């Protein structure tokens, strides 16, 4: 609908061009520490699942769980946050180039608007 | 102990064992090369340094 | 606020890897300190809030219940370790784990600082308390009890997701400080009129007000203890703190859309005070005199004046605090003669004296006597609505006469008489149970040294 | 107490000062992507709601056997 | 068989005082349940209430209350001494307020 | 719209008509599966005929093809109907009521 | 001696350091809230000739 | 059956979907259609029985009709406008027959009836497929041309959906009915929303799929169709009814779990536009598809029903075959919604 | 690589390793009856594996170490107490007589698995396809219902209609006064008290029942107690059949596969013996099915998979 068509845009690329030109996503950022949590959360189901010891039955593929699940969480946030980048820009434009659809109206103090007034009792 | 021999050995399965170790690597220093360079980047494209 | 947050979802790992004898040692130790910990919100400032980040936030309303729930978790973990001990370790940390998050999204939504975050929370509670009660309860309407819990709220929920949703996009913010400063009037339309009724109508159920309060008797009494402390100590308190968060947008139209709820909470309040005065089982004369307490707090959240709100308050926290003790004490008796009826086990003063006090100083302060903080809010809410209308004073002296009548009449019937014959099973009270008592009554006494710090912002 | 657990009012109040305005500007901004989102739909002009229209490129211009095409 | 499932007898309630006359309701193990009565002695009683308590009876006037009975007594010393109505009933100066020009 | 494009749009809706009724026999219905996929083949040639679309002329011999592939697959299923109960009526297709 | 009870009592550290690391992540989060420190018109104050920030 | 003939069909089933959803021409669409048609009507009767054979038949039936109806759209389309490009679709009888062709494939009502009983005449594993991945062509056809959704038409068919899924559910004690009716309110969910936003439509298909796919896979490791046979559960694998509990709930749609998501953005979206009155009712319509989700749950995780004697023979034996996915699957559907925000990558 | 699919694409195909000495050989008779050493023999002369008759503990001689559990634990039935008191009030006949059956139904399980793996072949002490004959026995005897009958004939009909009939079904034939003699001379109290209408009774229904349904498929050997002792006799009997009649010859490599799959995994083959149909003998409450589930888990080497218990000298387990 509203993103879909968008001239000069890849079809299947996930990650444009000019998106290098935001800034990455830290990798303390806390959503990918919700990423790695979530694969840690996929480990322990899976050892609880074919009925060995949660915690500890096995490690290697509980860092296999973690790793991929922070190694995917990075580049979905980094297309999330090129998204909403884009969405910003494209506003701000659309507001740049239609002046009169956005007019900057005249500032008034609370000296001078009267609100009513409703008492409580 | 077991009757039976126990179908995932008593010792661990050293070529999966390894094989998942190695891939949890490789994919963290790939990721860690990449971040390196998409703050290179970035740096570089904003004038910042 | 982290700091209280962080050290809760460090309960859960620590339950769930401590050995299989000291869960309960382990639990009790750290929930004592992260209450120690928490305690540090009661020092509020007088003009605005405690702005600690952009999500989370506390005012001089939010500490008192954060503190109270905080030292609701360890009576909870003391009142459950007790019926809980034929279960198995598993389920035993699932038990505490179900505990552990309940008080988690309970902190998370006292102090949450935009209104779907609140919701998100506030629904989020349904869950543990859901499980608690259908999983360990006693008896077989533990089922029918959480269907009517579960769906009494959700009816009354989604409109205020419709209604909050409709509010953001209109306004553009749901965060609390921009909806007070950006307030304005809402006309008197139609689509006010039900985006009122959208807005106050979870929090109506929550309470509940009489007539939507069906919910809460079989809920209270089918619940194990602590699923019944917390029901009657926080969890109704959620309805309060969502109403006096959320009334600041409904104005000036409450000023006539109030009307029909308090009608419903004035004379509902005599008719369930008058219930527990001809019920048969201990825990429902307990879930009903919840009920009209909260239907004299609709009444203050409803008149809006600043002593109605500042009773409003200590009204609820007085009523959490008693509330959970009176369930202790008839949970008491209860794993005693495996019974609710009141009139079974009789005459346990003879044989039971400290419970007996126990017993005594609870009915004092349910049915308000003074210092309490219990009279304090009342008698802040009977003046408020004296102001408001003069005939309100023949609705609260009946109900006062009522509690009174009832309490004592609660109390008599346990305590006083003679003991029932056959039955010998009544063993010296333990420990555990006194110290229970103990530490739910002496911050009461405590609190109304020091009424200040339960009186709400508008003190 | 003050000093061992506590900070100043000041603090709070500038901190009450920016948490304010971040949530003024977001309140803002979301009316504008609102009123943007609802032009760009109406119009059709702006970079979003670009329904695909038939590729020019796929015409073939040369001669078809007949003059009038 | 005259019944409807192999069911287990429902037992009877095992009594704490039997086994630990001294027995603190906490557990059976009378070493754990000892330790458990004392850490919710020691941790409610002696560390959060009465020094929670005492915390709180001290906390510091972040609610300017003698600084607002300060400023009130130095306000009415000030308007008693020239004869000033000591309070106004305009909570702001009627001067930087416009009103409309008319009503009718 | 000329009158024959009318006629094919009419026999169109009668065939869809006659196979949204079932009276007994499966087979009657794989008809007229197979009389509407005719009276689109016609109103295609048709349309493409009248509007010298020359790429399109394909169009209409795929569609066939598939025609096909319905047809066949209906035949095969009614087949193991039968099997299990001798006749080809729908009226014993109710094991999935309950 | 130090192992087993080690071992056996590891887990009544995750509180506290829970509760050290909830007031560092506190202390993170309001660093980020200073675009106004120093600037409030009602405690708008002269910097001392050795001090740099009027709170942290 | 074969299993290179398994995978033959099952890549013949993806290759049509995948056809449909990368075609820009209608004739390629409708072979696509076609094309799944065909390889799938073989899988629904992989284990052969009665029950099985009216399954297919039914489903065969139901799919030839509506592709019937799909390509006299197209042509009609094509006749008032000399167009092969799936587009706006100029011509509003042909948009009112396009519509009814989907709908009729997707199940959404009135033409649910052929969902519970194909649902209840197949496999668990055809169950899967056909409540997953069979959505994805119409959908993205639907999505595609939503400029020209009558929104009437289609609301009503989305409402009528959640209605009748809601009440349908509250009868039924087979667990693959159960499923076909959650799925056709789901459907009616995510219909709702398509003429005001496509990428709400497939966020809630991807929770809905990542739903399901945990349900039928907790359903397959616990060899259980009927709410009893589901009862025995506990007894053997206490872990798969908690797990399978806690995705009820979350197929429920209560905070703060995944399922809340998509209904919670949904709400939003057509709050957006003025459409007070619809979310509010589709509410409290999916408070019935939460009541049996609930039932399910006090069957067969909140409570403990009697089981039998042979049950200690099957508590020496694990699985043989253990479902990949599953715990990842399980995560998805239950530990979510923090991250929604990323659903800003999905347009 | 562990049978699947996979393995079948390319490579394992089980026609050849058939190699026409296969013959899945059950034998039968009467309580108290030389079949047991008759299969020995016939087994170590053909070169078969021999498969002792499945009893009450046989699945915990598969599983964990071969030791039997407890019978609170598996089972929850004995026979000596059925030939005590075969009519209690507690359920004992019939549910001895379905844990039996289940038994019955996971040996020839795993005899199948074994046959279709390595191709050599099996001998059976009984299988389920005679096992109906005790139950007719205990019906016609008064020691279990109708009911009971009922569902044992519902799973029998769900469950056994899966495999494949033996090639051979051998028959001991002793009557009803020789195997009373012979228990007699047993010296098992319990045995003693089997009374002559039961054994008359698992007689008939072997002769009118089972033998005329097994013709028809299998090829049926019968013998008499005299003829049982010289088995290089029954061998070479046995070695000059016609394995014509059953449905053997027609089974292709599509329909083994399906049936190898079966075979395995264990769960799938026990997964319709506990139906959810409530008979009193056989329904266990809820209490008492959580306190004996959480007693077994409590077991040795049962609380986890059987490669990550380290109690019992399972290592290496966090690098499994
Ligand atoms: C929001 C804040 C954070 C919260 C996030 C959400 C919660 C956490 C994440 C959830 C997922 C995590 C793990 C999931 C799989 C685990 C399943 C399990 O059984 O666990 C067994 C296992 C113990 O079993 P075991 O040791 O293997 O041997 C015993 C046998 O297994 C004995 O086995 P068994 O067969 O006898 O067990 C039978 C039992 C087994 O049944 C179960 O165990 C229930 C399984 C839970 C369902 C999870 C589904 C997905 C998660 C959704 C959560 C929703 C949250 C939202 C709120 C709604 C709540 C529903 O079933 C029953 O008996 C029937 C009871 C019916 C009750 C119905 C309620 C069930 C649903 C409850 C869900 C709530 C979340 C629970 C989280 C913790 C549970 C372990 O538990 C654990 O040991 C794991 C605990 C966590 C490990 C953390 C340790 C890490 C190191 C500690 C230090 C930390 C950092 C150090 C650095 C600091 C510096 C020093
Ligand atoms: C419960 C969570 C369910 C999620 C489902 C599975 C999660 C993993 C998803 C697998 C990622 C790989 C898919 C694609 C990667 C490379 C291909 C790339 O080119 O795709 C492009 C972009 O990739 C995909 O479009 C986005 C996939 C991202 C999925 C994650 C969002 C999940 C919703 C938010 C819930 C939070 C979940 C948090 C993580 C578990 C397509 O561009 P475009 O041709 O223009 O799209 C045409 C269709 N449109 C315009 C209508 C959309
Ligand atoms: C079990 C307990 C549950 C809780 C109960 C909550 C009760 C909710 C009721 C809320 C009361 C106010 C609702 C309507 C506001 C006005 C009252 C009504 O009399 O309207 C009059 C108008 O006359 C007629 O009454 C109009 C309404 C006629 C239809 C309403 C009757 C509904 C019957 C009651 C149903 C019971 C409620 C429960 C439903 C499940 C007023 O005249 P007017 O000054 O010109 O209009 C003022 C409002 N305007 C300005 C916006 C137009
Ligand atoms: C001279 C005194 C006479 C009377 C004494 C009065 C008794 C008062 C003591 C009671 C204390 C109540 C607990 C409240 C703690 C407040 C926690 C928090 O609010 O303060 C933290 C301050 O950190 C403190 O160090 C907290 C330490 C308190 C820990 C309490 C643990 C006590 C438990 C003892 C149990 C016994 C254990 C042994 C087991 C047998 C904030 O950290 P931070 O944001 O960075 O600093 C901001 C303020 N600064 C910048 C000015 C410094
Ligand atoms: C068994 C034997 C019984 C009989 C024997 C009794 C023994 C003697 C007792 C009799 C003496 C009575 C006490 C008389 C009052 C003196 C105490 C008073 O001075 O302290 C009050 C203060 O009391 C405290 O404020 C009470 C603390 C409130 C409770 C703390 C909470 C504890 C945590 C438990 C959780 C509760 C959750 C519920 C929500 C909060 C006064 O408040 P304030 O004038 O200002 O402070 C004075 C100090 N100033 C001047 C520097 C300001
Ligand atoms: C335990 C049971 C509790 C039951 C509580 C449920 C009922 C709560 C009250 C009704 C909530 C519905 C409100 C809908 C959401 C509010 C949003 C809003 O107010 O926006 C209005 C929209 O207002 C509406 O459309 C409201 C329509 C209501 C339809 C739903 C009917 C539900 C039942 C109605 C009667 C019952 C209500 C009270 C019952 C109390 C419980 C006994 C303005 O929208 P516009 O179209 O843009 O108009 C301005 C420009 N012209
Ligand atoms: N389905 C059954 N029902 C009751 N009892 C059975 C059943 N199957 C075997 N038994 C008992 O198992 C006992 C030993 O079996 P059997 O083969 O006859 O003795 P032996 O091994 O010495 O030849 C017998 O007493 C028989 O009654």
């Amino acid at each position: 609908t509203m993103m879909s068509g968008r001239p000069g845009r890849v079809p299947l690329q996930f990650l444009p061009n000019e998106a290098r030109s935001l800034p990455p996503p830290k990798l303390t950022d806390p959503r990918l520490v919700y990423m790695g949590f979530l694969g840690y959360c996929s480990g322990l189901i899976d050892n609880a699942i074919r009925r060995r010891p949660v915690v500890s039955a096995g490690l290697h593929r509980q860092l296999l769980y973690v790793t991929s699940f922070v190694f995917f969480g990075y580049y979905l946030l980094k297309r999330q946050d090129y998204m909403y980048a884009l969405r910003d820009h494209d506003m701000f434009a659309y507001v740049k180039s239609h002046p009169e659809d956005f007019p900057e109206k005249d500032k008034k103090t609370y000296g001078e608007i009267l609100e009513e007034f409703h008492p409580v009792r | 102990k077991f009757y039976i021999r126990e179908p995932p050995h008593g010792s661990p399965d050293w070529l999966k064992v390894g094989l998942t170790l190695g891939t949890s690597v490789f994919l963290w220093i790939y990721l860690i090369k990449q971040h390196k360079e998409d703050v290179l980047e970035y740096k570089r494209r904003n004038g910042l340094e | 606020m982290l700091k209280i947050i962080i050290p809760t979802t460090m309960l859960l790992p620590m339950t769930w890897m401590s050995k299989h004898n000291m869960i309960w040692i382990n639990a009790t130790v750290h929930s004592l300190l992260i209450s120690l910990i928490s305690l540090s919100l009661l020092n509020q400032l007088g003009e605005n809030s405690l702005n600690f980040s952009l999500t989370f936030f506390s005012d001089s309303l939010s500490a008192p219940l954060l503190v109270l729930t905080t030292w609701l978790l360890p009576l909870m973990l003391m009142a459950s370790q007790s019926h809980l001990s034929k279960e198995t370790t598993t389920r035993k940390k699932l038990y505490i784990t179900m505990l552990i998050l309940l008080q988690l999204f309970l902190i998370m939504t006292f102090t949450a600082t935009e209104l779907i975050l609140f919701y998100i929370l506030f629904e989020a509670t349904l869950v543990p308390t859901l499980i608690i009660i259908t999983r360990w309860g006693n008896q077989t309407e533990r089922l029918n009890a959480g269907l009517y819990f579960l769906f009494y709220t959700l009816a009354g929920s989604l409109p205020l997701l419709v209604a909050l949703v409709y509010i953001q996009n209109t306004t553009g913010s749901l965060n609390f400080l921009i909806i007070h400063y950006w307030s304005h009037p809402l006309s008197n339309s139609w689509s006010n009129i039900f985006m009122w009724l959208a807005c106050i109508m979870a929090f109506m159920v929550k309470m509940p007000l009489y007539g939507l309060h069906l919910w809460l008797p079989k809920a209270h009494v089918e619940a194990p203890i602590a699923g019944s402390m917390v029901l009657a100590a926080v969890l109704l308190k959620l309805g309060g703190y969502g109403m006096m968060r959320i009334t600041t947008i409904l104005n000036p139209l409450t000023n006539y859309m109030a009307y029909p709820f308090l009608m419903l909470s004035m004379w509902g309040m005599i008719m369930t005070s008058s219930i527990c005065l001809r019920q048969t089982d201990l825990k429902s004369l307990i879930a009903y005199s919840s009920v009209s307490h909260m239907a004299l707090v609709i009444v203050a959240i409803m008149i809006q004046t600043p002593w109605s709100f500042m009773g409003a308050t200590a009204l609820m926290i007085a009523h959490g605090l008693t509330s959970s003790m009176l369930f202790c004490l008839a949970n008491t008796n209860y794993e005693r003669v495996h019974s609710r009826t009141m009139i079974l086990a009789r005459g346990l003063q003879t044989l039971l004296p400290l419970m007996a006090t126990w017993w005594l100083v609870a009915s004092l302060t349910n049915l308000a006597l003074p210092p309490s903080i219990n009279l304090i809010g009342e008698l802040f809410i009977i003046t408020a609505s004296f102001s408001w209308s003069n005939i309100t004073i023949i609705l609260m002296g009946m109900n006062m006469m009522i509690t009174a009548l009832y309490s004592l009449y609660m109390l008599i019937t346990t305590q006083r008489g003679k003991y029932t014959h056959h039955i010998n099973n009544i063993k010296p009270s333990f420990t555990r149970e006194n110290a229970l008592m103990a530490l739910h009554i002496l911050p009461l006494l405590l609190l109304t040294l020091n009424p200040k710090m339960i009186l709400g912002p508008l003190y | 107490i003050a000093r061992t657990f506590y900070d100043g009012p000041e603090k709070n109040y500038e901190k009450t000062m920016a948490i304010l305005q971040i949530e003024a500007e977001k309140a803002e901004l979301r009316l504008k992507e609102l009123e943007v989102r609802r032009l760009m739909r109406a119009r059709g002009d702006g970079p979003w709601y670009q329904y695909p229209t038939i590729d020019k490129a796929l015409i073939d211009h040369s001669p078809k056997t007949t003059p009038d095409n | 068989p005259t019944i409807r499932l192999q069911e287990d007898p429902d037992p009877e309630d095992e009594n704490l005082y039997e086994k630990n006359p001294d027995s603190h309701g906490y557990d059976k193990d009378p070493i754990v349940d000892l330790w458990n009565m004392r850490v919710v002695f020691f941790f409610g009683f002696s560390i959060v209430l009465v020094l929670g308590s005492t915390f709180v009876a001290y906390l510091p006037d972040y609610r300017m209350q003698e600084w607002a009975r300060r400023e009130a007594e130095r306000l009415v010393k000030y308007r008693e001494a020239n004869g000033l109505p000591l309070m106004e009933s305009n909570c702001f100066d009627p001067n930087k307020i416009q009103l409309p020009e008319d009503e009718d | 719209m000329p009158l024959v494009y009318m006629n094919i749009i009419m026999a169109f809706a009668i065939a869809l008509a006659g196979l949204l009724m079932y009276r007994s026999h499966l087979m009657s219905s794989l008809l007229c599966l197979e009389g509407m996929m005719l009276s689109l083949f016609i109103m295609s040639t048709l349309i493409i005929l009248n509007t010298h679309f020359t790429l399109a002329n394909m169009m209409p011999i795929i569609l066939l093809v598939f025609a096909a592939c319905e047809a066949a697959l209906g035949l095969s299923l009614l087949v193991m109907v039968s099997n299990t109960y001798g006749t080809d009526y729908v009226q014993n297709l109710n094991l999935l009521q309950c | 001696n130090v192992l087993q009870i080690v071992r056996d009592h590891w887990v009544h550290i995750l509180v506290p350091v829970g509760f050290v690391f909830g007031c560092y992540l506190d202390r993170r989060s309001d660093e980020k809230l200073t675009a106004f420190r120093n600037k409030s018109l009602l405690f708008k104050r002269e910097l001392r000739p050795n001090e740099e920030v009027t709170w942290k | 059956m074969n299993p290179i003939i398994y995978t033959t069909l099952i890549m013949t089933v993806m290759s049509g979907t995948m056809l449909v959803m990368i075609s820009s021409h209608w004739l390629l669409i409708w072979i696509g259609f076609e094309m799944n048609l065909l390889a799938m009507i073989p899988v629904l009767m992989k284990n052969f029985n009665p029950r099985a054979t009216e399954a297919a038949t039914k489903y065969f039936l139901t799919q030839a009709t509506a592709s019937m109806m799909l390509m006299m759209a197209i042509i009609i389309n094509l006749l008032y406008s000399g167009q092969w490009t799936i587009t706006k679709m100029f011509n509003p009888v042909a948009m009112t027959m396009m519509t009814m062709a989907l709908a009729m494939k997707l199940g959404l009502s009135p033409f649910h009836f052929w969902v519970p009983e194909v649902t209840q005449g197949i496999s668990l594993q055809a169950g899967l497929l056909l409540l997953t991945w069979q959505k994805l062509a119409p959908l993205s056809v639907l999505c595609q041309i939503s400029q020209s959704i009558n929104p009437n038409l289609m609301l009503t068919m989305a409402m009528l959906s959640i209605l009748i899924g809601g009440w349908g559910g509250l009868n039924q004690t087979q667990l693959r009915k159960i499923m076909a009716y959650s799925s056709i309110a789901h459907m009616g969910w995510m219909t709702a929303v398509l003429p005001y936003n496509t990428t709400m439509t497939i966020l809630n298909l991807l929770i809905y799929i990542t739903m399901t796919l945990a349900m039928f896979m907790l359903l397959i490791h616990s060899s259980a169709t009927t709410t009893l046979s589901l009862s025995h559960t506990w007894n053997k694998m206490p872990v798969i009814t908690s797990l399978m509990m806690v995705t009820l709930l979350s197929m429920g749609g209560l905070p703060p779990l995944s399922g809340f998501m998509p209904k919670w953005m949904i709400i939003q979206e057509m709050t957006k536009n003025e459409s007070i009155i619809m979310p509010t009712l589709m509410a409290m319509t999916a408070l019935l598809n939460l009541y049996f989700y609930m039932r399910l749950a006090y069957s067969s995780s909140l409570t403990m029903f009697p089981s039998t004697n042979n049950m200690k023979m099957k508590w020496q034996f694990e699985h043989t075959k253990q479902m990949k996915l599953l715990p990842t699957m399980i995560v998805l559907s239950t530990l979510v919604l923090p991250m929604t925000p990323a659903l800003s990558s999905l347009n | 690589l562990q049978y699947g699919p996979l393995a079948f694409v390319l490579g394992e195909r089980t026609t050849r390793k058939l190699t026409e000495t296969s013959k899945v050989i059950t034998v039968d008779g009467n309580i108290c009856s030389g079949k047991g050493r008759l299969a020995r023999e016939i087994a170590e002369k053909l070169g078969l594996r021999h498969f002792p008759e499945a009893g009450i503990h046989y699945a915990d001689s598969t599983t964990g170490d071969g030791k039997p559990l407890d019978v609170q634990l598996s089972g929850n039935c004995s026979l000596e107490k059925f030939y005590d008191d075969p009519k209690s009030n507690d359920g004992n006949s019939y549910r001895l007589q379905s844990w039996l059956y289940a038994s019955r139904l996971l040996q020839y399980a795993d005899a199948l698995e074994h046959l279709l793996s390595t191709g050599q072949g099996v001998v059976l002490e009984r299988s389920i396809y005679s096992d109906f004959v005790f139950l007719e026995a205990m019906y016609r005897q008064g020691f279990i219902r109708k009911q009971c009958v009922e569902h044992y004939n519902e799973v029998k009909k769900v469950t056994a209609c899966e495999y494949l009939p033996p090639h051979v079904v051998v028959y001991v034939d002793v009557p009803v006064p020789e195997i009373q003699s012979r228990i007699q001379k047993k010296g098992n109290p319990h045995e003693m008290k089997i009374t002559a209408a039961y054994l008359q009774d698992i007689e008939n229904a072997y002769k009118k029942t089972f033998l005329p349904e097994m013709s028809e498929k299998c090829e049926v050997l019968q013998y008499s107690a005299r003829e049982a002792e010289d088995a290089e006799k029954v061998v070479e009997d046995i070695e000059y059949l016609k394995c014509d009649k059953g449905p053997w010859p027609d089974q292709d490599d599509r329909t083994f596969h399906r049936l190898r799959m079966l075979v395995q995994n264990k769960l799938e083959v026990l997964n319709y013996t506990t139906i959810p149909v409530y008979l009193p003998e056989i329904t266990i409450g809820a209490h008492q099915s959580d306190r004996v589930f959480q007693k077994f888990t409590e077991l040795p080497g049962r609380k986890y998979s059987p490669g990550y218990n380290e109690d019992v000298g399972d290592k290496w387990i966090w690098l499994k």
